[PDB]
């Protein structure tokens, strides 16, 4: 299980540069290569471009000027930096362990083979949103658990996310140790320009007394964590 | 440079065969690659090298690549295979190298109806003492992805401090909606409650909640 993980600062302001690692777990940088990959809102993907583990590098010509991939062998990361944003920028960015490949059609004296590329291994993203406006944490309530949201042998609980920008907020309940019956939904972008969103959990009703359950709120770019407890 | 030409969409109904292709200017000749990006989720490699499989993929998937046309094809399609699906080349020549199609919508005909699950939640004791109330509802497992939502405060409609998503798909192929309607404390205790009444395909589903 390689897995890799993207970071990023969430908001960014025009003008700036817009930084970005990737962290892979569970398998080397070496041998292997590395690309960033976009999605403005709406968009398709758009290949920024990549890194072999010994420097070497590949761009799309559309970005080129503005970007610089680099690698760092000995923390097993890389990094994207791209001057001088607008709002065109602002997007999903993605890294993907990426693989060369060489299909010898011919007679290999002849020289007469290619070669290809293709990404096998995806992050699951990191939101950057280029905006002249402030980031704001969350404010989070308990949503408790009642006689009103129960279904028989299951019940809905939850925490409430109010208030912030820009998206992202994570949830987990637990610590990460419960994922079954989670569910965070999408966002509401409210008049005020701020975002809230709610996480439920669903559990069983016989041992709502005597369970604990705990939401883990986090908004990096406003760098706000806060755990609230959810009781009946 | 090297131009890819994917559908914007394909339509099938469940249990049918979906095909997706990418043009082509002697594509037969290149090496072609196909990801899924399902709603809300991060590309997925589903082909690779024309008809190579990853490990996990579904034995449903099957790539080929001949003359001017790569085709992805997915057998017994099912909901789950909704998604946008893009071919890849890498191109040598350059200048752009590495080429994306535009992308195909996968749309599944004829899913099954599901009515929404609605849960309501009336406004936390933390968050009354911090002068503040909100209302919270939430609209989960439905099909198809339209509801409409309506407010009452007692059996008053109110318009004011509403704000509700628009409907997305959940991990189960079905949809989820939220909507939020912020009340003064005040308001709150004055009410003997207040109600979320969802409609979907014609049939409402409407919660109540009240003050303790």
């Amino acid at each position: 299980q390689v897995q890799l993980q993207e970071s990023g600062p969430g908001l960014v302001k025009p003008s700036e540069t817009l930084s970005l690692t990737c962290t892979v777990s569970g398998g080397s940088i070496s041998s292997y290569y590395w690309s960033w990959i976009r999605q403005p809102p709406g968009k398709g993907l758009e290949w920024i471009g990549y890194i072999y583990y010994s420097g070497s590098t590949n761009y799309n010509p559309s970005l080129k000027s503005r970007v610089t991939i680099s690698v760092d062998t000995s923390k097993n990361q890389f990094s994207l930096k791209l001057s001088s944003v607008t709002a065109a920028d602002t997007a999903v960015y993605y890294c993907a362990r990426t693989l060369h490949g060489r299909r010898i059609y011919g007679i290999v004296a002849f020289k007469e083979w290619f070669t290809y590329y293709y990404m096998d291994v995806w992050g699951k993203g990191t939101t950057v949103t280029v905006s002249s406006a402030s980031t704001k944490g969350p404010s989070v309530f308990p949503l408790a658990p009642s006689s009103k949201s129960t279904s028989g042998g299951t019940a809905a609980l939850g925490c409430l996310v109010k208030d912030y920008f820009p998206e992202p907020v994570t949830v987990s309940w637990n610590s990460g140790a419960l994922t079954s019956g989670v569910h965070t939904f999408p966002a509401v972008l409210q008049s005020s320009g701020l975002y809230s969103l709610s996480s439920v959990v669903t559990v069983p009703s016989s041992s709502l007394g005597t369970q604990t359950y705990i939401c883990n709120v986090n908004h990096k770019p406003s760098n706000t964590k806060v755990d609230k407890r959810v009781e009946p | 440079s090297y131009v890819l030409t994917q559908p914007p969409s394909v339509s099938v109904a469940p249990g049918q065969t979906a095909r997706i292709t990418c043009g082509g200017n002697n594509i037969g000749s290149k090496s072609v690659h196909w990801y899924q990006q399902k709603p809300g989720q991060a590309p997925v490699l589903v082909v690779y090298d024309d008809s190579d499989r990853p490990s996990g993929i579904p034995e449903r998937f099957s790539g080929s690549n001949s003359g001017n046309t790569a085709t992805l094809t997915i057998s017994r399609v099912e909901a789950g295979d909704e998604a946008d699906y893009y071919c890849q080349v890498w191109d040598s020549r350059g200048p752009t190298n590495w080429v994306f199609g535009g992308g195909t919508k996968l749309t599944v005909l004829g899913q099954p109806k599901a009515a929404p699950s609605v849960t309501l939640f009336p406004p936390s004791s933390e968050e009354l003492q911090a002068n503040k109330a909100t209302l919270v509802c939430l609209i989960s497992d439905f099909y198809p992805g339209a509801v409409t939502v309506a407010w009452k405060a007692d059996s008053s409609p109110v318009k004011a401090g509403v704000e509700t998503t628009t409907p997305s798909k959940q991990s189960n192929n079905k949809y989820a909606a939220s909507s939020y309607l912020s009340l003064t404390p005040e308001q709150w205790k004055s009410h003997k409650s207040y109600s979320c009444q969802v409609t979907h395909e014609g049939s409402t589903v409407e919660k109540t909640v009240a003050p303790t």
